[PDB]
DNA sequence: GACCCAGT
DNA sequence: GGGTTGGGGGAAGCACTGGGTC
């Protein structure tokens, strides 16, 4: 029962986001397919299902590891920590075993950790108001000692309960989630394909962010922040 | 396991080309991959067919002939057309040997011809050799294409130079990293995202690009690259191209090591981000010849360096952040 | 660290907020080397209280806080074992180092 | 067997590759530099025996009597016990060989050289006899210059090993023509000279960084039978 | 060690401020000297205004000030006589000087 | 050994 | 102690022997 919000948990929050996509999946599936096809991977709508249902259900793991519960106990800053990346090496090595390859754990293992604040890989103009940097943000992953034994069974209780594929977790320390973090990343920068792990990477990030009607809203855009929230006519009556 | 021989040249020439193998090969998958040192052999290790070694370059020499192309006997304006390269004869005949595999290498033949290695990607290079007694005509050192074309895919993507003309003169200053130890992916993938494309400065108001050592810095400063260095060992290798006054010649070539500027930037930049980048492009956009106060610190862990630089600064206009003055304590303790 | 509560007091010297731009006792203080002139230096620095005293309530700002004795003795104590240069200069450049920053609290 | 082993305590080198503008250095001396010094050193010495119309043979005769006193074709291999570092030099290497370009056409190319602190030298013989083996001892030190005229060497000292067959990793250079099993580092070192062939030795050289500096540490290769004492500090020959 | 503290409270009723008492140049005098024999005439014309501080603090609702322990007296007379060369005087002759300019609580 | 070249 | 000014502008390497081709 690990909390994500100042007041609202994890385990609400993910119910949250199921109830925003029961009605995302009649648009995006067909068009994603579509377009997630130039990897090299193909697979039918219902194996598309899966994988958008293991990407929405592990976004944000990484807010239990001691540190996001130590800050946001009564007023205590987060001091430029990143909560999900972590999650990264989660979404890597689960994709490994239920689809049996690397080319779509990859993109699953990127997409992940593209949401909230995405890493910012260099060149900069003079200045940088944010926080978007590596060199920030190993600081404060050098204080990760490893995970709870809270959620070391926690990860078997939301996979099992839905549809259930393998129960499998993995042991973070020091290093494990270095070397795939830092191998991940260097991975998605440089490759022969110049800007399709951008936008098929973006494609994925899209359905993803439908948490702002899941949780509560902090911005006066929400009428432009849920245009395709809504569905065209089905009938008359 | 095929192990791709590399021939033996040049300690920097062989860096070059064996370097660049592994933009051909990542085109082409070649999983599980790893680059043992030697010094100046610096050889790969894959389990990978040879067929697909072309297929790898291709590609590459399309994305070349793209960029060339794309930019204006022609002339471009890119790394391998007239950026690093200071001799206009070069000019047309480089890329002219890089179409010239897009009928060699499309359908599946061998090279045959060899060209001469201009001075830019080789440093040893020149005309003037010395065999028993006084000197001979043109370049004795001539470069069979296969190793020809291999050097300047990896000059491009990964080594990165900067170059700071100002009219009639012009300064390239060329930057590369080479593993001593050991090396993977992970570090030689990283290594590229270092590179500037069109590194064309000019004007006036940017002349902190003045020497070598100075415009390291600045190159280094918009790149927030990898920091894998301080668990790493890796060496900074340098060497400058003047044409004062239209005199192509070498006048600056030092060796240094990168590790211990890695460590002060990496332990600079953590308490805050939008100062300190302010900070330093201040000191060296007005104290021109204080910044070299600054540079000369880092390789030595001079004491008095940290504080001459701002002293020389801070006279002319100076932010003078309060977090990052914690940072350079980081390191001194 | 006895450094943070120090470092603000001797940037108030330097900063354009306060224009008396004395450097000389900075320069003192950083070519300090032997077992007296960094004594001798801070004192400089030290003594121009009433100078940022003056010059805050001149425009507005509250008057700088000076430094607490809490801590100097530090400097003391620490001087004497510290005979060698090997390590009194680690300390001492950072002593002129911490007088090179902003603190705006004078909007 | 008898190892005739020598110190040189040289700050900078001397030696200059096939290069121009920048004049790269080998990281330990060559063999051919070495064979060129102690061959200079017996025409002084002993003028009654080099008798030439000019400097041309009278090098290659020097060479040839070494090459003959000699077990096989790798002349003499070295020891480093000092971290090596590239320098960096600015010198003037004038350009005025060639049929025109007036007289005066001398620019600045960076000629820059290798720092040591402690280095050995190991000749090799094969038993030779008494007569000649003062001779070759006396020969052996007054190595005042070496490479090119610019710095100076000052030998040490001079005194023959066995080999004795001591347990010792290997620390001399030797060729890589049959040695794989001996992190490996070769390079072109041009053995023997030329004067109008190129083989490839193992040179013990590593970088290690601790927590600054990178130098170049030492490899430790794996044990070779034949090994040589000296000083306390035991180094690895090899011979073949 | 202790002492120097003492005196430096003492000389701080000097340099601070609800006092109307500036007196800038025996401090200047006692830090930057040359000779140790100026270093206690520095001490005596610091001192001396002892008893007209005293008696002001409490008229204008201070505290009044702390006078040094006469033990300190002491500590600083047997600390000078031994300690002739110029080389490590000027530390000890800057030291309780610096202690004039601090966040002393004076006038809470 | 006489030819070649550049853009703010 | 109580206010006015913190650089001011100008300069911040020219010429000089270019090194490759063919
Ligand atoms: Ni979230």
């Amino acid at each position: 029962s690990c909390k994500a919000f100042q007041g609202q948990t994890l385990r609400e929050h993910i119910e949250a986001m199921l109830a925003a996509w029961e009605i995302v999946k009649n648009k995006y599936i067909p068009s994603i397919i579509r377009v997630m096809k130039t990897v090299g991977v193909k697979f039918t709508e219902e194996d598309a299902d899966k994988f958008m249902k293991t990407l929405i259900i592990l976004h944000d793991v990484g807010k239990c590891s001691e540190v996001y519960q130590k800050h946001l106990s009564n007023n205590e800053p987060l001091r430029g920590f990143r909560h999900e990346l972590v999650s990264a090496y989660y979404a890597y090595n689960i994709l490994k075993d239920m689809f049996k390859d690397e080319t779509i754990a990859f993109i699953g293992a990127l997409v992940v950790m593209m949401h909230h604040e995405p890493i910012l890989m260099g060149q900069i103009r003079s200045l940088d108001k944010e926080e978007l940097t590596p060199e920030v943000v190993l600081d404060k992953l050098r204080t990760f000692n490893g995970v709870m034994e809270g959620t070391e069974s926690f990860i078997k209780s939301m996979i099992k309960e839905k549809l259930g594929v393998i129960p499998k977790v993995p042991s973070p320390t020091q290093e494990d989630v270095l070397r795939e973090v830092i191998r991940l990343s260097v991975l998605a920068r440089h490759r022969p394909d110049s800007g399709k792990l951008r936008m098929v990477v973006g494609a994925l990030l899209i359905p993803l962010v439908c948490d702002y009607k899941g949780a509560a809203a902090a911005a006066a855009a929400a009428a432009a922040a849920a245009a395709a929230a809504a569905a065209a006519a089905a009938a008359a009556a | 396991f095929n192990e791709f021989k590399t021939p033996q040249i040049d300690p920097i020439f062989d860096l070059y080309v064996a370097y660049g193998y592994v933009v051909s090969l990542i085109r082409g998958g070649a999983k599980e991959a790893t680059l043992i040192p030697h010094g100046a052999s610096y050889l790969i290790q894959t389990d990978v067919s040879n067929e697909e070694f072309r297929h790898g370059l291709v590609d590459a020499l399309s994305s070349m002939l793209s960029l060339h192309i794309a930019l204006a006997k022609l002339v471009s304006d890119a790394d391998f057309s007239a950026g690093a390269n200071i001799n206009n004869v070069y000019w047309d005949s480089v890329p002219r040997n890089l179409e010239k595999l897009m009928k060699d290498l499309e359908k599946k033949r061998s090279v045959k011809g060899t060209a001469t290695i201009p001075i830019t990607l080789m440093p040893s290079a020149g005309k003037y050799m010395l065999k028993h007694f006084g000197v001979q005509g043109g370049n004795p050192i001539k470069v069979d294409l296969l190793n020809y074309a291999l050097a300047w895919v990896g000059f491009h993507y990964y080594t990165p130079y900067i170059k700071y003309a100002k009219g009639d003169t012009t300064w390239i200053h060329i930057y590369q990293i080479a593993p001593v130890e050991e090396v993977d992916m992970i570090s030689i993938l990283s290594l590229k995202d270092l590179k500037m494309h069109l590194p064309h400065y000019y004007e006036s108001n940017l002349d902190f690009l003045i020497n070598r050592r100075l415009a390291l810095l600045y190159h280094l400063l918009h790149s927030e690259a990898l920091e894998l260095f301080t668990e790493k060992e890796f060496v900074i290798h340098s060497y400058t191209l003047e044409r004062s006054g239209n005199n192509q010649a070498i006048r600056s070539f030092e060796e240094e090591e990168i590790g211990k500027l890695m460590d002060f930037l990496w332990k600079l930049k953590r308490r805050d981000f939008y100062h300190a980048i302010k900070f330093i492009d201040d000191l060296l956009k007005k104290a021109t010849e204080g910044a070299l106060a600054l540079i000369d610190a880092i390789m030595n862990e001079r004491l008095e360096g940290f504080y001459t630089a701002l002293k020389l600064g801070k006279k002319a206009g100076v932010v003078s952040s309060r977090e990052i003055v914690a940072a350079l304590e980081d390191i001194i303790c | 660290g006895w450094i943070r509560n120090i470092g603000r007091y001797l940037s108030y010297l330097v900063d354009d907020t306060f224009e008396e731009y004395a450097y000389d006792v900075v320069d003192g203080i950083a070519k300090a080397r032997t077992q007296e002139e960094l004594l001798e230096g801070v004192y400089k620095a030290l003594r121009l209280a009433p100078k940022l005293k003056k010059k805050a309530e001149s425009k507005g700002c509250p008057p700088p806080r000076i430094p607490s004795p809490e801590d100097i003795e530090a400097l003391e104590e620490k001087v004497e074992q510290l005979s060698n240069p090997k390590d009194l200069r680690k300390l001492a450049v950072s002593l002129a180092l911490w007088a090179f920053a902003s603190w705006n609290n004078c909007p | 067997m008898d190892i005739l082993l020598v110190c040189l305590r040289f700050p900078f080198f001397s030696v200059a590759k096939r290069s121009y503008q920048v004049r790269t250095s080998f990281l330990l001396p060559p063999p051919s530099a070495l064979k060129g010094a102690l061959a200079k050193g017996l025409i002084l010495l002993k003028p009654e025996k080099y008798a030439s119309s000019s400097l041309d043979e009278a090098a290659l005769k020097a060479i040839k009597e070494i090459e003959s006193k000699l077990v096989d074709i790798k002349a003499v291999s070295v020891a480093p016990l000092s971290p090596l570092i590239r320098n960096a030099f600015l010198l003037k290497r004038l350009r005025n060989l060639e049929s025109g370009s007036n007289a005066e056409k001398s620019d600045a190319m960076r000629r820059e050289y290798t720092f040591t602190r402690e280095l050995l030298v190991a000749y090799i013989f094969k038993n030779l006899t008494q007569e000649e083996k003062n001779l070759y001892l006396k020969a052996a030190m007054l190595i005042d210059v070496i490479g090119d005229t610019e710095s100076l060497a000052t030998p040490v000292w001079a005194s023959f090993v066995k080999p004795e067959d001591k347990k010792a990793p290997l620390a001399f250079s030797a060729p890589y023509t049959e040695i794989y099993s001996l992190r490996m580092y070769i390079e072109k070192m041009r053995v023997s000279p030329e004067y109008s062939q190129e083989e490839i030795f193992y040179l013990p050289i590593e970088e290690r960084r601790y927590k600054r500096i990178v130098y170049y540490a030492r490899i430790y290769p794996p044990e070779v039978e034949k090994a040589l004492t000296v000083d306390g500090e035991v180094l690895g020959i090899w011979i073949p």
